[PDB]
């Protein structure tokens, strides 16, 4: 029974390693299907969010410093607040295009 | 050293000891299946690669092809031939014959893995744990077939490795990677990686459905709310207090 | 003979594809809202974000 307890502890450690290999890549594969499905559906073949995702590609390729990019991040928060055909939104889109 | 003709395949990579259906859209391959049915009912199932040519070259195939046995061959009335296949072993390609069919010369892989009760048994049990948790979020195949094709009825880890690699929806190359390697333990590690990635897709899709359900409930709740009581305001006026 | 509601049942066949076009319009509306349902626990509907 001590050999059975050692075998059950080794099986529990091996199954815990299997569940760690599940969860530690599951928490990033959540992120990659989140980004490819926001890139897909909001155009629905149009890919409307690739227009506002090329700018985010410019953020995580050349919008590197954090107090610089914090203003662009809450400008990105303001970007989905109003419709991008309003006359105020010209200044908002020109703002982060000129910044990026 | 198995001198038998070859049925080439387009998107199915038939692994050894795999019960599956194959449809043939060719004529030279149709005559290859008929000549193999005349000669001792044995086929070779060697798939092709990235974008497929309808007449496959002998050097456009992969490294390892699959030895097969013919169950039956009935003719569909539209012209194509449905070939029901059962496979036996796997064979490394050396050089094939470019005369209308394809001829397999031709090898064999007689390589069982080592360290069976110590390290391979834990690996086979991890394959069993991942394959047991696989259909609980997949739910497109039969659970009793998964239990009947387990270690409890099928002892061979090469047959079990080919059956655990067959039961996913992978591409033309990642089935061929588990077809190719003579070391069975590295194939078992790779199909653990592939079943981990498939379960990280399927539990994610279950969280997609279980993520959208409560905000669709919130959506019909708020939809009934604003069509209810923007509309309760019109009875306070009673003719809208002289047409607003 | 025909103008005395012969084409009214064909107008109901037209209204059948109006109800089918209603079904893919509700499908597109449901799809656009369920991607926002993925976005609400992506994080856009939390306290810190927008």
């Amino acid at each position: 029974l001590l050999r059975d307890l050692e075998r059950f502890e080794l099986d529990k450690k091996i199954a815990a390693r299997v569940k760690e290999q599940m969860d530690q890549n599951q928490r990033e594969y959540y992120l990659r299907e989140q980004m490819k499905a926001i890139q897909k559906e909001l155009g629905g073949g149009e890919d409307f969010l690739t227009e506002i995702e090329e700018l985010r590609e410019r953020i995580e390729k050349k919008g590197m410093p954090e107090p610089v990019k914090e203003k662009a991040l809450k400008e990105l928060k303001r970007l989905e607040r109003m419709q991008p055909g309003s006359p105020e939104a010209t200044v908002s889109r020109t703002y982060l295009d000129w910044l990026l | 050293r198995l001198e038998l003709p070859v049925l080439p395949l387009r998107n199915t990579v038939v692994l050894p000891h795999t019960t599956t259906g194959v449809d043939v859209g060719r004529l030279k391959s149709k005559r290859a299946v008929e000549e193999a049915l005349s000669a001792d009912r044995l086929l070779f199932l060697v798939t092709q690669k990235d974008p497929e040519v309808d007449d496959p070259a002998p050097e456009d195939l992969y490294a390892v092809g699959t030895l097969a046995v013919v169950k039956q061959a009935m003719r569909l009335p539209d012209g194509t031939l449905q070939v029901m296949v059962e496979a036996r072993s796997r064979a490394r390609l050396l050089s094939y014959v470019a005369a209308p069919y394809l001829r397999a010369v031709g090898e064999a892989i007689p390589e069982p893995p080592l360290k069976d009760p110590e390290l391979a048994r834990v690996l086979v049990n991890e394959v069993q744990e991942a394959f047991e948790r696989y259909l609980q979020n997949h739910k497109t195949l039969r659970l009793d077939r998964y239990q009947q094709e387990a270690v409890k009825s099928t002892r061979d880890p090469a047959i079990l490795a080919d059956l655990v690699a067959h039961h996913a929806t992978w591409t033309l190359e990642e089935k061929q990677t588990i077809l190719e390697t003579p070391e069975v333990e590295e194939r078992l590690k790779r199909v653990l990686a592939l079943l981990l990635r498939d379960l990280e897709r399927f539990e994610l899709d279950k969280k997609i459905a279980a993520r959208v359900k409560e905000q669709m409930d919130q959506n019909q709740r708020e939809y009934y709310l604003r069509e209810q009581m923007k509309a309760i305001q019109k009875e306070l006026g009673g003719g809208e207090d002289f047409l607003t």
